[PDB]
Formats: structure tokens, C-alpha cells, sequence
């Protein structure tokens, strides 16, 4: 009888991220923020200045 | 002088209220009678769906060369009306009321305002 050693192999299983994102608010510019009043109201004056 | 604009608007007879898009779709400007914000945010979107579909159609699914929608009006059921404009890189929806409609709208007022005085009224009773 031959020698028996046991080796365990496993395909990689590609990982699952769970990230959950609200699209409710409309669409801004990146560096402005929609939920903060400061950034859209500085933001409209500025297309305001044509 | 910007503002008069909006104030000129809601003069004009059977004018509800005036919206206001830029090209990314923030709504620059909106009637205070209607929702501000929220329903611009909302109005925005559909219009700019609506236009841009529109205008490319008009160039490629009717195969016409330099041809370019300039005014826009759906007509529905009651008195609503959206007649879209756009000049330069901003494009506005106008909801105005036929005359029946604008006539409901003036009774409505009244109504309010009776409804006011008689809370004034109640008010003083409550007083005395």
C-alpha cells in the first residue's frame, strides 16, 4: 500500500460587496452636495452671473 | 431685474407657474404656488427626457435635415398646459389654465378666504 496524504482544494469564490445608495435626490455636480442647502444655493447664484 | 421676469410671468392670465432647467437639469428657478425643489427635481427630469428624445427624433426618425423643435405644448385633461421653451442652454415648462379652470382657481380663493375671516371671526368671539 502506498503512502496517502490528504490535500484540500477550493475554487476562490469571487467576493460579494453589499453597498446600499440613494438615487431620490436629482442630479448635481460631484463637488456640490445635494442634501446641504449652502452648496446648491451658492451653486444656482453662480449659473445666475448669460 | 431677474426676478420681475417670475413676477411678470404670474401676471400673465391663466399662468400657474414657470420652471426653469440648465443643461446638467438643476432647476434654477420655480413658482412659489407650486412644490419648489421637489417638484422641480421631478419636473426637470421628465422635461429633459421628453426634449431630448424629441429633438433627436425630429433629426433622425423623420430623416429631415436641420430640423430643430422649438416649442413644445402638451395639452391634457382640465385645464393644465405645458408649453417648453429653450433658449440657449436653458429650457422652462409653463403650466397655465383655460378660462373655466382659471374661473375654479378664483373661487377657490374666495372660498379660502371667507373660510379666513370666519376663523377671524370666531376668533374674536372667542375673545369677547
Amino acid at each position: 500500500i502506498a503512502e496517502l496524504s490528504e490535500h484540500s482544494v477550493n475554487t476562490e469564490r469571487v467576493k460579494t460587496g453589499d453597498r446600499g445608495m440613494s438615487h431620490k435626490e436629482g442630479g448635481w455636480p460631484g463637488n456640490v452636495d445635494p442634501n446641504e442647502a449652502q452648496e446648491t444655493g451658492r451653486f444656482k447664484k453662480r449659473i445666475e452671473k448669460s | 431685474n431677474a426676478d420681475d421676469q417670475l413676477k411678470q410671468l404670474s401676471a400673465l392670465e391663466g399662468a400657474n407657474g414657470y420652471v426653469i432647467f440648465n443643461e446638467s437639469g438643476i432647476p434654477l428657478k420655480r413658482h412659489e404656488k407650486s412644490i419648489s425643489h421637489e417638484k422641480a427635481v421631478h419636473i426637470a427630469a421628465l422635461v429633459s427626457d421628453l426634449w431630448n428624445v424629441s429633438k433627436k427624433v425630429i433629426q433622425r426618425d423623420l430623416k429631415t435635415p436641420e430640423n430643430d423643435i422649438e416649442v413644445i405644448r402638451l395639452r391634457t385633461k382640465h385645464s393644465y398646459e405645458y408649453i417648453i421653451t429653450q433658449s440657449g442652454d436653458f429650457t422652462m415648462l409653463a403650466i397655465q389654465l383655460c378660462g373655466k379652470a382659471i374661473e375654479e382657481a378664483k373661487k377657490a380663493a374666495a372660498a379660502a378666504a371667507a373660510a379666513a375671516v370666519v376663523q377671524e371671526e370666531n376668533k374674536e368671539k372667542e375673545k369677547k
